[PDB]
Formats: structure tokens, C-alpha cells, sequence
């Protein structure tokens, strides 16, 4: 998961001042499902 | 919003005010009477007298109840033509016109209600939301055989396809519904509105108007079709979010930070509903059966002794050397059954065939190791006797004991258990009113039968044997021999952590579909343990694997997982006993699921695919020999 | 990787084979071999292989070892707390 | 739907269309959301 | 909507490219910040120096968010007298005064922003939104024992009813509660907020205002609890909808197209969590069991053999006629577990008590029916033993061994499998650490055991005793005698297709009540087979049946799957053997409960009906009781 | 309900006029859950 | 009528009662008697009853048959194929 960027870089993956700090709050949340019920959509 | 209305008693209104509101009656509101309802649907009678006149209260209605009873509504909606047929609700319900709008306090108390001040607020009195429900239900009522009927037309032929799309003769359809349908069928009787019913419900059955000649798809059901339908290359979302919904709730269940805590855990907490154990007492080991006391093999001269009953009737019952006893402390509450079926017990001067055998439990302070005497036998009773039967056997010349269901109850409870250097044995033998010849009959008991044992409670553990109030559930990981499970108590540990764990092998199968030897989101996070262990420094010579070797040993151990979830306990297991991999995927699945985006398998999707290919095949072919079979004029 | 005690019926088949006269003893000069005395390693215990050093359940008799494998190990054992079993299974 | 032989539809007649398909499927209101915490 | 608020950078009126957006923050919009909170709650200090002052960022709350989360409030306000009492949340907490609503551009990404620009958006801080959470959190942390107490009063008797009325004197009822409430209760400590607690909570209990002398009703749920009334021959329409929901939840489950492919489906695909199995191997037969070995008798010269295990010392075995071994190849990674409790294995120059036996296996070139000589065994390994113990039996003058546990993992991983000749073994037998002679042992093995056999892994599956890649569900109907059935693995794709055939069972028999020969929607697919088959020209005399004969078979049929669901795979079954019948029910069970509207069956109402009367006989008569006793004044 | 109680201020759990029926169509109903799905809160 | 194979054991059997000459055939002329030498149309194999013209399973012995049962046969098994065990049944 290198990098390498040229001129600039707006983002660096391996540069320093990132912050990786796992929450309770924070959490880790997708799209995993939805109510489709045949009845309910109509 | 939500409550019921309020009204101010007072000039002063503040948020925090004392005695400032009270309920909204139907007196404030008259158009919230019975008198002044809307008697469309006729359930208010006309007559004057019949109507009466008292106040009631008033509650608020909110949207999703609007929404669910309009959606009711339609329910009864799908049937109109037979609803007409029958004379039935002539007039729809309309549930909005049975609610005033009205501009007051809301809310669950008045507390609330004094911080919140709506606008337009839908109320309702419970007469009149009955009298909505009762004209619902009497029309569902009303159309019970004709939902039935319909069913069994549309269910009669395939009438669905899972992909693509099928065609038939609409008169060799008719045609072969003429043929096959019931005597009694509605369907018969009245043909014009079962066409116009599944019309409504089905796109793919069109009927022509004969006066315009045209056909047009008549459904009412196309979005919910949309999703129900699966697009090219791709399952159905509903299959998709039903599946991931699914297997969250068997996480969700399994309780991952229970299974894996590093803490003591409480026994009431921890437990969950057992099951009943089989053991042949007589076969056991008691290096390896805690709960296991014997005579030694030594004293070597029996004994003769005396029991009374709870009835007060005395029998006897002679001890010798060999003869095993359960401790009964220590194993909270409990059933037997004993059954001696296909035991033989046999002697030269014995005869088992009308004799009685019985549970006698004894209450002592001299340990049972030491019992060479009747003095020493403390407190006995017997608790329970059978009478026995024999059969001749497949064997010549043998006969067998016919089948037993002996039982009792051991509840500490009925015990005084209050003196500390007090034991508690439990022993089974044979019994009887006159006294036995010690010659006669040799065996030490009648432990040779097969046992059932039956937890009587659901809030006590055991571990190896004992009762212990408080458990740590990460710590068992790696600690039972297959000699020792299979010698455990019902109600012991191992066993409920095997069935918690359980639901988390389901709901890892259920998201999977991964083959031998491939990484998978639910193998990763053992991988990841293996190789910051691996690099770990410790006594010993050190092994350098690189990341394939480590992802395939991590696949066979979540494989091996999923087929035999009691890896986890049995002791040396390869990768599985070790408590931090155990966390580890018990932390990850949790995340694996909850990081998912309506999404399925690459195998699992192109396999569905055929299948509904080959599914939509032979429908055709069916409706092809329909079509032969049935012509068309 | 950390380590698990071993069972006492386990222990029991170890004492009985100690006082049969045999007993697999690795060490690390000569290994499996017991011709020449050392300093115990690993015995097999009731099928279960036993790291002397902090008495640790490491392997089994189901799978080859060739070394002592890498895991946390206590090191709170010393010789003369098992030097008897030793003493025995030599002198029968 | 047999017997009965059209003033308006003629379930015997012809021009009459069966083609089921997936897009158009079949379904009513088998269930609906009617939790008591929800309902209120 | 949903997803962050987005403005444009520098100039307005200018949004014409996804780079000229930007999130917003609580920079732009200031009354987000935290200072600008309304403080209702306490929750911010009132300290200038504690508060902090950084920038924010901001997201959008979803309607249906905001409708749950301000339904939450209700459970606090349900108990709003005691949290008076404990003095906290003395102002609730109003969600909606959490929010700013702002006019900006909608989306998770620029790109999608960039044309979803809406007015009246809520957006909302993650700090604000978990110091709600917070609050409501530690009131439900607050209101615990109350509540505890609060259903113990509701429990302690019974307080509603299947259907009708009943009434009780209140004085009674107050002393009855007075007589049997716990001393440590809470209720004992505040009886007024009780009564107004349940007074609200249920429309049954009823308080009478002294100062006005009126009684009325006052509960606040009567919206939800008209949806679980039932009314007049009608079930509830909770429970109706409940139980459909869960029939088409099983059938989702059960996966009806995968059941009823008719093209190769991928075995991981197909697989589901496996059981153990039980086998006997001595008394199995070769011709069914295709993964066992013999050595043919008449070979009638036994030999002798030395193998070394893994530490290196050095064991005696003896190879005879008639000695079993299991075809370790193509059987998948298992584990066998052993155990001779019970056995004999008793001779004139043999007695089993002290001896060992262990697991041996074999890799050799030569097919195993051919060994006569130690030259053919190639390489060999013992794995496992074990110490025997004997103790008498029931028989006289007889001894039987106690229950042993040897356990074996077999993956196929560690082992070599690079030469296409090469064979393995596996075998149980006595060993010795000095030569065995012939005469002294005569048994060929110890096989005559119990035999546990546990899958290791979920990927793989097996047709009659060999690994397959891929099943063709279509193709396992019918086509397995008993025999095979019971000698086939644990790990076969007959007990998966049980296993999910299983689900379709209990949805059908939870949506279906239909008696002995009766028609149902579930049953007539396969009449509709019936009909088109014996209307088919084939091969064979042909004889004509009528639609109720083929109804009558059908439903025989559909009831006789249901009580045992392995009929499907059984030979020579009398309907359900065809691949044609089984398809038609799996599709058409979809259909069939898709196409219902809050129905029930007829004869599950009356019954329902009947038995909600006899229940609210019962309670009317228990009340006279209790009234009966504790004499009202 | 209340168990005993000497106040007789505004309600008298133990006085007259009360009114104890129970019946299905009032039943008894609190908050046992809501939907809290991740997918649909977003 | 979809039919399947029948199994091995089934077949043994089938060659079994063959050897020692009790094999039961039907033939449409002389019905279930064996008396007269006829073309078979099935015959009873492991207790299930098996199509000479398809090899096909078609029934069993719990249940009666007055004649050959409607089904789908393929037609490409000869009498060619399997003369051998009816050879070795009359001989026998």
C-alpha cells in the first residue's frame, strides 16, 4: 500500500499527522440492508 | 406526533410550570361525538334511542398508524368485485375522514406536552378506531374462500418464472383449468371477476376489451415487482438484505462480547437452556469422573443393612466391595432415569425376574471410602422402587430384562444442608423385604443400565465436575481432553459455549462461500494474530512463514471451524486454541457483517443465474406439453 | 502463542510409564534418543507433548516435532522440581 | 375460469395475452409493519 | 435526504463543476456550534473555560431517524412521576430543537451533490446527537428497578384477556397486592405514582378523581392496542401478518431455486454446517460401504509387522485374514473418534485389561486386497494409542473394557498426495511393545467399536463416499436406497437437502391446515403434474383417473413430505420420487405465500375463537375467587 | 394498585369509585422496541 | 414418469438369485408365470422392479403391479445386452 506522488499531493498515505484512533462512537457503518417487504413498498 | 391532547387550565404556561394542563375531551371538541361521526359504513344506528350520549377521551394518531391502515385498507381493496358480489362495504373506509385536526398541546405527559405545541394534529376516539377496525375485519372475514379459491387457480400451473419469460395458449390455460379446478370451486361460479382479480394482481394475464381491441398490462404491484425481480447478472436485493439481515440477527443472538470476555462472567448470565445426557455409569473412569465414589476392592467382606421407605415399610440391601456411588454435592439440581433394558444379571442361585430394584440416597459424615460397617451408613432411605420382568434374548438359553424408566429427583433444597462435614451419596441395587445372602448375589449394584441425566435449572454452571458461581469464558479455550467432555455434566460450560458458538458458525456459512485454501474477510483476522505471533519473541526455535502460507493455514482453521465448532474447547487443537485467534474472529465477524453493502458472491450470483436459467427451461417445456395436450381451436 | 496445563489423567499415564520404564525424553543435544543422559526439554504426557520449562501443553503425538516450537513459556520451572520422574524412569 | 361463455371481456375468446415474466411477477400485501412501539 | 451538507467555494451563482463544492462545516452555519446549544438538559458546562471552541463538521438526519429517535422519548415519559422523584431530566428532552435547518446541496460526493440542491435540510453535529443519545441513555439507566417492580405488579395477576371482559373489586385486588408484593418493593414506597403508571399504561385501571367524583379512562396506547384486539371471528391482524412474515422468512432461508436447480451447483455453494455421524465398521458391508478395505479370507497365514511412531520407539502389529482398513482418499479433512466401551475382546491366551491399541496408518503402491508380506506395506505410522481397562459386567464371570475416546484428524494438506499411485490407510488394532503370537490373538481388529465421524471443513461434499466439486440438485431424487443412506457420509448432499428441504416443511405446515384428504394451495402443483403425465403417451399401459382421485393422491403426498421430509431422496418413493413433482411444489410454494392477503385459515379461527373464550372463562372465575377471598369493606 | 396508603389527597387507592376491567380491546402496551436498523438510519 | 438407475448392491442381488435360478419375470403373454419362455419386460432386482427397456427403477414390491406402469422410457437397451442372466436363470 505504497505511494508516490509528483509536484504536489493533497493527500499523503505515509506522511506524518494522520490519525488512526478506533471509537465506540465513531463506529464502522455501510448500506448493509434495507426493509423491500412487497407489502410495505407497494 | 404522539399522546393525547392537552388543554390550559391557567394563564401562566412555562416549561416547567406546576398544574398547568389538562386532558382534551370529547365536550371541547363536538365534532369528535359519536352523534356528529360519519355513518357512511352504517354501524351507527339511526334510531334515537339507541345512541348514547357521554363523554370520552381523546388520543393522537400518527403517521405510520395513518400509513399501516390505509395500507389495510387496499388489503380489502385487491377483492372488490366479490366485496360487490356480496353486498359488503359498499362505501370504502376512508380512514382520514375519522380524524379531527385540531391545534393544542401534545405528548405522553403533561411535562412534555408543555414544551410542545403543534399545529393540524390528527385525534381520534377509541369507539370510532374500533368501529374502523370491526368493518375491516368483518370484510376479511367475509372474504376467506374466496382469498383461498383464488390461491389454488394461481397456484394450480406455474404461473411465475424466477428470469426471462414464458408464453401459452390463454384458452389451452382455461381450458385445462376447466378440467382440473375443484366441483366447489368460486372460480366456476363466477369467472368474469376471478379474471379481473388476477388481472390485478399478475402483469403477465391481459385480457382484450372487445369493444376496442386492446390489451395492456393491468398490474398495480410494479414497483414491489421491480425488486422482487432479479436484474441481469445480479440476484434480488430483497434475497440480498434478507440474507445479511438474517445473519446479523444470529450475531446479534450469539452475543460476541459475552463468548469472548477475559473477565468472570455470571453463571445466571451465561447460561442457556440445556439438554439431557446419556451415560453408562458401570463403564465410567474415575480418574476421569469427578463425581464418581467407589468402595475399594479390598474391604472384601459385604455387609447387610436395613432401609425404611417414606411409607415406614423396611427392606434390605447388602454392600461389598466395588460398589460406586454418585457425590451428589456439588452437582446442583438434577434428574435421573435409570433403565436396565437388555441387562441380563444373572446368577446361578439369583433369579432377576420378579425382584425389586430402588434408589437409596444416604446422609453420612464418615466419608463413603471408609465404609466397612452399618453404623457408618448414617441416614438412609429408599426413594423410589420398580419390579422387574425378563424375556427371552436373540442368545439360546439367555434371558434379558425388559425396559425400566426408574427416575428421581435430586433438589438440594428438600436437604438440610446447613452442617458443612455432611455427604450426600446416591446408590441403586437391588431391594427386598427378606434378607439376602451375600453368596447368593455377588454383583456390587445395578450400575450397569443405561443413565439419563436432565438438568432441573438453567441459572447453576458446572465445570470438571463441580458447581462454580462464576465463570470466565475466554479461559476455556483449549482446556478439555475428548475423554473429559465426554465424561462432563449436562450443565457444563463447554457445552454452552459450543452451542453460543454455534450461531456464529451459522452466520459465518451464511455469509461465505469461499473454497478450500482462499482468504476470506472472516479468515484475515486470524492471519493477522499469526503473523504479529510469529514475529513475537518467546523460548523457543522460531519459524518464518510468509503471508500465503499464513492466509492458508488461517482459511483451514476457519474451515475446520465451521465444520466442528468443539475445536475451540478440545485441547491441542492447530490453530484453534489459542484464546487470542478466538477473539480475534469473534470481533471481526461482527464488523465483517456490519461493513457489507448490499452485496452477494461472484460464485454464489453466477450460480443463481443458471439455475433460474435452467428453472425458466422447464417451465417452458411444461407449458409446451400444456399447449400440446390442450389445443386451441 | 501461549500454552495450556495438561489433565490429571494425563499426568497419571506419565507416572505410570515413568515407573514402566518409558518415557520420551527430547533434549536438545540428543533428541529423542535417551541413551545419554541431559536435560529434559518436552516429555509425552498421555499423548500430549509437555514443555519442562513452564509445563506447558505445546504439541501432540499426531503431528512430527523436530524442535522445541515457539510460544510463551513462563520459564518458572526449574530441574530439581521434576529431577524425581527422571530419577525413576533411569534407575528401572 | 371455466364455462360461463363477453359483452365486455370473453375469457374463451381470442386476443387474450399469457406471457408470465419476472419483471412482472406476482404479489399482494401478505404483511405489514404493525409493531406495538411503532403503531404507538 | 441524507448523506453532508455542501457549499460553494468562494463566489455563488457559479456551481457548475464538482470542484467548486466543499462540505460544509459549523464554521459556516454557527448556531451548530456547542456554545449556541440550548443547555435544557445541563449536559454543557456553564464554565467560558471548559467549553471547547473548534471547528465541526455536520451531517443530515434522515426522517425516519428523527421519527424513531423522538419515539424513543416516550419510554422516559412513560415514567415521568419517578423520574420527578429522582430529580432527573426535570425538562424533556425535545429533539427537535436539535436541529438547524439550512437550504444547501445534498450527497455523499461532490459529483452527486451537484444536482440534488434542496431547501429546509436538518442537519445536525455528532457531539450534539450523542449528548442526546447520552441523555436518554441515562435516564433508562435510571428508571431500571422501577420498571422491574412496575411488571412484577402487572404480572403478579392477571391484568388482561384473550378477549371479552372481566371486572374484579379494586379493594380486593389492593389487597391481594398488599398481601403478596416482596417488602423491598418499590410500590410499597410510592403507591400513587404506581397506580398513575399503570393507570396509564392500561385502559382497564381506572382512578376516581375525589374532589369531581369522576372516573374515566386514561390510557395512552389505545391506536397500538386496537391492532392486537381481536375482533369478533377474526384473529388479530399482528398475529396473521407475524406469521406470514415468518413462513416467507423460512422460505427465503431455504432457498427454493438452489433447492431445485437442475444444473452443476458449486459445493460451496450447496454446503451447509454438517452433523457428526455414527458407524459400526465391523458389521457394515462392503458392497455398500465403498470407502472400506478387506483383506480377503482364506489368506489363512497372518504376519507379523513393526512400525515406529513419531517419537521413534517401536511397536509389534499382526496383519491376518479378514482385517478392515478405511479408504483415506477422496473422503474430505474429518476427524474419527473411537470408542470400545463395552466389548469383550476376551480370549484363552488374551486378556484385553492393561494392554494398548492405537490408530496405524499406512501410504503404500500396492492395492491393500494384496498384501501377504511385510515387503507391501511401504511406509507406516502409529498416530495414537491408548491404555485399556477392564471392569466385570452385568454377565457373570465376565469383564468388559470402560470407555475409551482415540481420536485421528485426517487433512489431506500435510500429507504428500503428489503420486497418482500412491494409496492410504487407516486401521485400529492391538499393538505391543513386544511380538504378538498369532495364536494367543485372533481378532483381525478391534473395528468392532463405536465409530464417531465429524466433517472438518464445509466446502466440500460427497456422493456415496466420494469428494464431488459440483452437485446437481435435480439428480439426487430418488436415487438412494436405506442402505445407502445409512452407510453414507457425514458430509453427503442428501442430509444438506434434507436439511434445507426441512425449512420448506415447517413454513408449509406453519401456512397450512388442511386435514386428510384435503385440497390446499400448497398441494395442488403436483395434481397439475399428475394430470399432464398421465395425459402424456409413453412407453407402458396407461390407465385414466379423475381431478378428485389425482387431488386426493396429491395431498396424500404433500402430507406424507411433510411428516418425513427424506422421502424425497428415498428410491421408489410413491410421488415425491419425481424430479418434475418436487420442482412444481418448490416453485410453487414461493407463489403461494406471496400471493396471500392477511388471511388465516378458517378452522384456525374458529379454534382460536373457542379457545380465547375458555381462557377468559378461566380469569373471570380466578377473579371471583380472589374476590371471594379478601372481603371487600 | 399501591399496596396500602394513608394520603387521600387527590386519588385513594384504598377509597371507593374505582373501577378495575380489564379487557382485550384496552389491552396493556409500553415501548418494547423500535426499528433501529443501520441501513435505514443512515 | 421420470425413473433412476438402481444401485450396486441391487444389481449383486439381481445376479445372486440369477446363480441360484429364482429371478422373477414378468412378460405381457405369460403375465408374472415363468412356465413359458418369453421376452421380458422386467424383472425384480434388491426388492425393486426394474424396466428391461430402459433399465429403469418403476416400482417395488410393497405394492402390487397388474402390468408394465406408464413411464418414460428411453428404448436402448436390447435384448442383446442382458440374454446372458435370462440364459443362466433357465439353465440354472
Amino acid at each position: 500500500m505504497g505511494n508516490a506522488s509528483s509536484i504536489v499531493q493533497t493527500i499523503n498515505v505515509t506522511g506524518d499527522g494522520n490519525v488512526f484512533k478506533p471509537s465506540a462512537e465513531t463506529s464502522s457503518t455501510a448500506v448493509p440492508s434495507l426493509s423491500l417487504s412487497p407489502g410495505m413498498l407497494n | 406526533p404522539g399522546g393525547v391532547p392537552w388543554i390550559a387550565v391557567g394563564d401562566e404556561t412555562s416549561v416547567t410550570s406546576p398544574g398547568a394542563l389538562r386532558r382534551m375531551t370529547s365536550k371541547d371538541i363536538p365534532e369528535t361525538a359519536i352523534i356528529n361521526t360519519d355513518n357512511s359504513s352504517g354501524a351507527v344506528p339511526s334510531e334515537s334511542a339507541l345512541v348514547p350520549y357521554i363523554d370520552e377521551p381523546l388520543v393522537v394518531v400518527t403517521e405510520h398508524a395513518i400509513t399501516n391502515f390505509t395500507k389495510a385498507e387496499m388489503a380489502l381493496e385487491f377483492n372488490r368485485e366479490f366485496l360487490d358480489k356480496m353486498r359488503v362495504l359498499s362505501v370504502s373506509p376512508k380512514y382520514s375522514d375519522l380524524l379531527t385536526y385540531v391545534d393544542c398541546y401534545v405528548g405522553v405527559s403533561a411535562r412534555q406536552a408543555l414544551n410542545n405545541f403543534q399545529k393540524q394534529v390528527p385525534v381520534i376516539t377509541p369507539t370510532r378506531q374500533t368501529m374502523y377496525v370491526d368493518s375491516i375485519q368483518a370484510a376479511l372475514k367475509a372474504l376467506e374462500k374466496w382469498e383461498i379459491d383464488l390461491r389454488v387457480a394461481q397456484t394450480l400451473l406455474p404461473t411465475n418464472v424466477p428470469i426471462g419469460e414464458v408464453s401459452c395458449p390463454m384458452q389451452s390455460v382455461v381450458k385445462l383449468l376447466d378440467d382440473q379446478l375443484p366441483d366447489d370451486s368460486l372460480i366456476r361460479r363466477y369467472p368474469k371477476e376471478a379474471a379481473v382479480a388476477l388481472a390485478k394482481r399478475n402483469g403477465g394475464i391481459q385480457w382484450m376489451d372487445v369493444s376496442e381491441g386492446t390489451v395492456m398490462n393491468e398490474a398495480v404491484n410494479a414497483v414491489a415487482a421491480s425488486a422482487l425481480a432479479p436484474s441481469a447478472s445480479a440476484p434480488p436485493l430483497e434475497e440480498k438484505s434478507k440474507l445479511t439481515e438474517q445473519a446479523m440477527d444470529l450475531v446479534t443472538a450469539a452475543e460476541p462480547e459475552i463468548i469472548a470476555s477475559l473477565a468472570p462472567v455470571p453463571a445466571p448470565v451465561f447460561a442457556i437452556p440445556p439438554k439431557p445426557a446419556d451415560y453408562n455409569v458401570r463403564t465410567l473412569r474415575i480418574d476421569e469422573a469427578t463425581w464418581l465414589r467407589m468402595i475399594p476392592k479390598s474391604m472384601n467382606t459385604p455387609f447387610q443393612i436395613q432401609v425404611t421407605d417414606n411409607t415406614g415399610t423396611n427392606w434390605h440391601l447388602n454392600l461389598r466391595g466395588g460398589t460406586r456411588v454418585v457425590n451428589l454435592d456439588q452437582i446442583a439440581p438434577m434428574r435421573f432415569v435409570l433403565d436396565l433394558g437388555g441387562k441380563s444379571y444373572k446368577e446361578t442361585s439369583w433369579d432377576p425376574n420378579g425382584k425389586k430394584v430402588g434408589f437409596i440416597v444416604f446422609q453420612s459424615k464418615i466419608p463413603f471410602e471408609l465404609w466397612t460397617a452399618a453404623s457408618q451408613i448414617g441416614q438412609a432411605t429408599v426413594v423410589n422402587y420398580v419390579q422387574l420382568y425378563a424375556e427371552d434374548s436373540s442368545f439360546t438359553a439367555q434371558s434379558i430384562i425388559a425396559t425400566t424408566s426408574l427416575a428421581y429427583n435430586y433438589e438440594p433444597e428438600q436437604l438440610n444442608k446447613t452442617d458443612p462435614e455432611m455427604n450426600y451419596y446416591l446408590l441403586a441395587t437391588f431391594i427386598d423385604s427378606a434378607a439376602i445372602t451375600p453368596t447368593n448375589m455377588t454383583q456390587p449394584d445395578v450400575w450397569d443400565a443405561l443413565l439419563t441425566m436432565s438438568p432441573l435449572s438453567a441459572g447453576e454452571v458446572t465445570v470438571k465436575g463441580a458447581v462454580v458461581s462464576e465463570v470466565v469464558p475466554a479461559d476455556l479455550i483449549g482446556s478439555y481432553t475428548p475423554e473429559s467432555l465426554n465424561a462432563s455434566l449436562p450443565n457444563d460450560a463447554a457445552r454452552c459455549m459450543i452451542d453460543r458458538a454455534s450461531k456464529i458458525a451459522e452466520a459465518i456459512k451464511i455469509d461465505d462461500d469461499a473454497g478450500p485454501d482462499e482468504y476470506s474477510p472472516n479468515s484475515v483476522p486470524i492471519q493477522g494474530q499469526l503473523a504479529i505471533s510469529q514475529l513475537e519473541t518467546g523460548y523457543g526455535v522460531r519459524i518464518f512463514n510468509p503471508k500465503g502460507i499464513l492466509s492458508k493455514i488461517a482459511s483451514r482453521a476457519m474451515q475446520a471451524f465451521i465444520g466442528d465448532p468443539s475445536t475451540i474447547i478440545t485441547q491441542a487443537a492447530p490453530v484453534l486454541s489459542d484464546k487470542n485467534n478466538w477473539i480475534a474472529l469473534a470481533q471481526g465477524v461482527k464488523t465483517s457483517l456490519r461493513t457489507k453493502s448490499l452485496s452477494a458472491g461472484v460464485k454464489t450470483a453466477v450460480s443463481k443465474l443458471s439455475s433460474s436459467e435452467s428453472i425458466q427451461n422447464w417451465t417452458q417445456g411444461f407449458l409446451d406439453k400444456v399447449s400440446a395436450h390442450f389445443p386451441a381451436p | 502463542m501461549e500454552v495450556c496445563l495438561p489433565n490429571g489423567h494425563q499426568v497419571v499415564d506419565l507416572i505410570n510409564n515413568a515407573f514402566e520404564g518409558r518415557v520420551s525424553i527430547y533434549s536438545a543435544q540428543e533428541g529423542w534418543d535417551k541413551t545419554i543422559s541431559a536435560q529434559p526439554d518436552m516429555m509425552v504426557c498421555g499423548g500430549a507433548v509437555v514443555c519442562m520449562h513452564c509445563l506447558g501443553v505445546v504439541g501432540s503425538l499426531q503431528r512430527k516435532l523436530k524442535h522445541l516450537p515457539h510460544h510463551r513459556c513462563n520459564q518458572q520451572i526449574r530441574h530439581q522440581d521434576y529431577v524425581d520422574v527422571q530419577f525413576a524412569d533411569r534407575v528401572t
